[PDB]
């Protein structure tokens, strides 16, 4: 068995990194990209506990440490922390030397090349990577759809952008970014669960509220249909049992969140919903591409996991572009990992094997390279 | 105690397997038995000690 | 379970220290101003029953009691922020408001003339104590209220709770200043013959050693008494690390004095307190050593207690416990108290083995420590006894000349006689001599009516 | 870089040169008086408590090697550890060497001297001799 050294495959979700080995089907660690440090320093100290855990390792250490996210609304607002984070990542779930293998890395739409710089630098310097490359996250998901020319929709938790590439070429011009995203409509059905009289207020009970909307919730074909339905019917309303065995009951609000994606009023976001924001980007695509554009719409993240969001799509695509327009929305079923399945998709390709930033590469250049050697 | 205690608490975090810890605290063991005055050494100073305390318990009463 | 205690401020420097020291209580322990623990503060580590009682599931309450004769200085406290810490049940003001007038006699007859409701107020107060083991008051004995009322409730708690141990905070007046309370010295000897008689610790507060510290270290031109009890209140709180940080010795109050009080005579009690550092040098944590911390603790500079220089008495120290706060190496105290052997730098008692005591104890985890150690310097020294005899020779003085004498004749205490002061200058020549004869072999002899 | 080669003459000359002179001048005037006892009557571990006391009460408590530095209680006074010496270079290096340790009970003054513990490797540098001589 050649034990050809894997290039590393890092998807950085808006709510969760995904990473993992080239040739996986899938990132081999999902983690929420959280740092927690001790909440205490002094106490635990003696008991060998990190000043800091990251991801997984926060989320167990939660009760004794404090969470940092390195990575705010989709942008990284601590580069220490990430690349502490990713430290931890690669030495304790990975367990690789990335001294040893190339590092495919994972970029948000519209990452500043400044940020760029800054991630290349610490992939360098920090982890002294044999080589290395910085994809769009929404790139790789498109890759992943088999397509050269599209929109990519991702929708983590933090940020949405919307992603049209032309030829395998992004289109910037036509680039749209929404800071709309799974944590908005997790707060926003944590709001609509206390209305309901399920009353999560802790970090542990917004991260039940945020479960419960995951597990409940869908979106509607027709937002205002469905809530017509469930005021007319409990069959869209929902009973939840808490742990403690109280029920909750969830009516409208399992289509009523959802339906922020096309009413982002409902959750109290001044945001387009997703018709105003596709029709928005498709003028701002050329109208020769527009066309491909909605003939090869991928959906990406673990936003968009909602049930029914395909059908809202299709239809509100379909009243807001042209009728001659060939609409076509992929909605893959992992497209919650729709990421570091592309980024194991783009990674493999032997033709991007030369596509990678080296070592010597960024000894030469730097971290400008990032905005001059990945292009 | 505290020099046992901050000997056995670097070697645990020393430590890089489990025969390392085996020992580090077999050694934690020994060093405070010693210390406690507990070892074949000390069985004639733990003779004379349990003479003491006996004594302050005669002088307490 | 912990062994609670009963804080008594007494007057208006008592009851002022008792509220700094509460709120200094608070800020150690994690306490908001209602008394509720602050949600950051999730180390359940603290023994607050020992200081605090529980008001909630979620509220201590300090188990504090502020006593005055004069209801100012308690209003004022009901109108601090902590207002609400403190379960109301343990605040006992006086109906007249009037105080003692800064006599002790008077003192002594409102605390007499409120013993029924002030026990009931301490019983009630008591009754939140899980496992109360005594009270512990904080006055002056020059003022009238923390000297005379002080006097009338130790005596009155000596009576009711006769098993259980009574400790003073008792704040001396100033020795070098003058005080316009001619009969100060007067007040002062009935107090010190009462904590004679009926206390069973002082601890001397010397509001001019207060003062020049203040001016010397603090740069305070004149000492506030609030700035006072802040320093107080910081001194209080390293003395209840020890409770507040549960550890595996000195996890009580008693278990610390113990080996300082060999004798009810020799109750008098000198403390120490390290590193001492100005409020602006928070910001270096310097690493002091045991070594350095031992040469720190031998300066007067450093020493909590303003010992008079006895010319006549060959003072000496018959034993030291160093209660040291912060990171500390077992091996490094080892070498110290090697070290401080070798160059002798503690003095025992010829009359049995003695030796330095050293505690190491831990910060208060909800409180931020700008100093990486700390310590307090627990010390037998027979020079304090000066300190006895320099507030005799002052009540002397006081009594030779009458002045201000009538206005505690006007008390029924003080009416007919100065005898509580005469019993204080003997007491205080007693002092002397078991300290001069604590630093020689026939202490063993010393306190024996033979001997005295 | 692992035996430290000039930390090591740093060292040596602080304290078998007396480079530090204000911590010898202190460690002298504290330890003169304890040293002036006879051998017979000095306690070892006294003497090395006054002389660890002494360098962490001396500007050797600013040298980064001064834990290095180690206590040697010479069996003979100085005055035959120098002759010692002065024949060391001499072919009476083997009458001094076979020289009975001084019977007289030198002061801790005369008694006085440093040891290094030298760890192999490292050892082969600072040897036995060298550090001896």
């Amino acid at each position: 068995m050649d034990d050809d050294i894997a290039a590393l495959v890092v998807d950085n979700g808006s709510g969760m990194c995904k990473a993992g080995f080239a040739g996986d089907d899938a990132p081999r660690a999902v983690f929420p990209s959280i740092v927690g440090r001790p909440r205490h320093q002094g106490v635990m100290v003696g008991m060998g506990q990190k000043d800091s855990y990251v991801g997984d390792e926060a989320q167990s250490k939660r009760g004794i440490l404090t969470l940092k996210y390195p990575i705010e609304h989709g942008i990284v607002t601590n580069w220490d922390d990430m690349e502490k984070i990713w430290h931890h990542t690669f030495y304790n779930e990975l367990r690789v030397a990335p001294e040893e293998h190339p590092v495919l890395l994972t970029e948000a739409p519209l990452n500043p090349k400044a940020n760029r710089e800054k991630m290349t630098q610490i992939m360098f310097e920090t982890f002294n990577t044999p080589a290395m490359y910085v994809a769009i996250q929404a790139v790789l998901s498109l890759y992943a759809s088999g397509r050269t020319t599209g929109i990519v929709m991702d929708s983590g938790d933090g940020v949405t952008h919307t992603v049209p590439i032309y030829e395998g070429y992004a289109l910037p011009h036509a680039i749209l970014r929404l800071d709309l995203a799974g944590r908005d409509l997790t707060d926003y059905l944590m709001k609509i669960l206390t209305e309901r009289g399920y009353s999560f207020t802790t970090t542990a009970e917004r991260e039940i509220v945020r479960d419960i909307k995951e597990k409940l919730c869908y979106v509607a074909l027709d937002f205002e249909q469905e809530m017509a339905t469930a005021a007319s019917s409990s069959s869209l309303e929902k009973s939840y049992e808490l742990p403690d065995g109280q029920v909750i009951t969830i009516g409208n609000e399992r289509f009523r969140c959802p339906e922020a994606l096309f009413q982002p009023s409902f959750l109290g976001m001044e945001s387009c919903g997703i018709h105003e924001t596709t029709f928005n980007s498709i003028m701002k695509c050329d109208v020769d591409i527009r066309k491909d554009l909605y003939a090869n719409t991928v959906l990406s993240g673990g936003t968009t996991m909602y049930p029914g969001i395909a059908d809202r799509m299709q239809k509100e695509i379909t009243a807001l572009a042209p009728s001659t327009m060939k609409i076509k929305i992929i909605a893959p079923p992992e497209r919650k990992y729709s990421v570091w399945i592309g980024g194991s998709i783009l990674a493999s390709l032997s033709t991007f094997q030369q596509m990678w930033i080296s070592k010597q590469e960024y000894d030469e250049s730097g971290p400008s390279i990032v905005h001059r050697k990945c292009f | 105690l505290e020099c046992s205690w901050d000997e056995l608490w670097n070697k645990v975090q020393q430590a890089q397997d489990l025969d390392h810890i085996i020992a580090a605290h077999e050694v934690f063991l020994d060093t405070i038995i010693s210390r406690c005055l507990l070892d074949s050494d000390s069985r004639a100073l733990l003779n004379q000690l349990r003479a003491v305390f006996d004594q302050i318990i005669e002088l307490q009463n | 379970m912990p062994r609670e205690i009963i804080t008594l401020q007494l007057g208006q420097c008592g009851n002022q220290i008792g509220f700094e020291f509460w709120k200094q209580l608070c800020a150690e322990h994690g306490i908001s101003p209602e008394g509720i623990v602050e949600e950051f503060a999730t180390e359940g580590t603290d023994r607050k029953d020992v200081f605090f009682y529980q008001a909630d599931d979620e509220h201590y309450i300090p188990r504090a009691v502020l006593l005055d004769l004069e209801p100012r200085v308690i209003h004022s406290i009901l109108n601090s922020p902590y207002a609400k810490l403190y379960n109301p049940e343990n605040i006992y003001l006086s109906e007249h408001g009037g105080g003692a007038g800064n006599n002790w006699a008077s003192g002594f007859s409102q605390g007499e003339k409120i013993h029924e409701d002030i026990f009931d107020i301490i019983d009630r107060e008591a009754d939140g104590s899980d496992s109360l083991e005594g009270f512990v008051l904080c006055h002056s004995i020059a003022g009238g209220t923390g000297s005379g009322l002080g006097s009338y409730l130790l005596e009155r708690l000596n009576d009711r709770y006769p098993k259980k141990l009574v400790q003073t905070y008792s704040v001396f007046p100033n020795q070098d200043e003058m005080s316009d309370v001619v009969v100060q010295p007067y007040n002062s000897l009935l107090t010190l013959k009462r904590l004679t008689q009926n206390a069973d610790c002082v601890v001397v507060l010397d509001n001019t050693a207060l003062n020049r510290i203040a001016t010397d270290r603090l740069h305070i031109q004149n000492p506030s008494f609030s700035q006072i009890n802040q320093l107080v209140s910081t001194i209080m709180s390293a003395s209840t690390t020890t409770l507040r940080y549960p550890g595996y010795m000195n996890n009580d109050l008693i278990g610390l004095i113990a080996s300082l009080i060999p004798t009810p005579r020799l109750h008098f009690l000198m403390t120490g307190y390290t590193p001492l550092t100005t409020d602006q040098s928070v910001a270096s944590v310097r690493k002091t050593t045991v070594l350095d911390v031992m040469r720190r603790l031998l300066q007067p500079k450093n020493v909590m207690v303003s010992t008079g220089r006895d010319r006549q008495t060959n003072h000496c120290y018959i034993a030291i416990l160093n209660i040291i706060q912060g990171e500390v190496d077992p091996t490094q105290v080892h070498k110290s108290l090697q070290r401080i052997r070798e160059r002798k730098l503690a003095n025992f008692i010829p009359w049995g083995p003695a030796s330095i005591q050293v505690a190491l104890s831990r910060k208060s985890p909800y409180l931020p420590s700008a100093h990486r150690v700390s310590g307090l310097m627990m010390a037998n020294h027979t020079s304090i006894s000066s300190l006895f005899e320099r507030t005799c020779r002052q009540y002397d003085k006081l009594r030779k000349r009458e002045a201000f004498l009538e206005q505690f004749r006007k008390e029924d205490m003080f009416k007919d006689n100065f005898d509580e002061m005469d019993t204080s200058r003997e007491i205080v020549q007693q002092l002397i001599d078991e300290y001069h004869a604590a630093t020689r072999p026939d202490y063993i002899s010393w306190g024996t009516q033979e001997q005295e | 870089e692992e035996k430290e080669l000039v930390a090591h003459l740093r060292s040596i000359k602080r304290y078998f040169l007396m480079d530090q002179g204000d911590f010898f001048v202190h460690f002298m005037d504290l330890a003169e008086e304890e040293l002036r006892k006879p051998v017979e009557d000095i306690t070892p571990p006294r003497l090395e408590a006054l002389l660890e006391l002494a360098l962490r009460m001396s500007t050797a408590n600013t040298d980064p090697f001064k834990d290095d530095l180690k206590i040697d209680l010479m069996p003979h006074d100085l005055i035959t550890q120098l002759l010692r010496v002065l024949a060391i270079e001499t072919k009476q290096e083997k009458a001094m060497a076979h020289a009975d340790p001084t019977e007289l009970a030198l002061s801790g003054l005369e008694a006085f001297s440093f040891d290094y513990i030298v760890k192999w490797p490292l050892s082969l540098i600072i040897n036995r001799k060298a550090l001896t001589r």
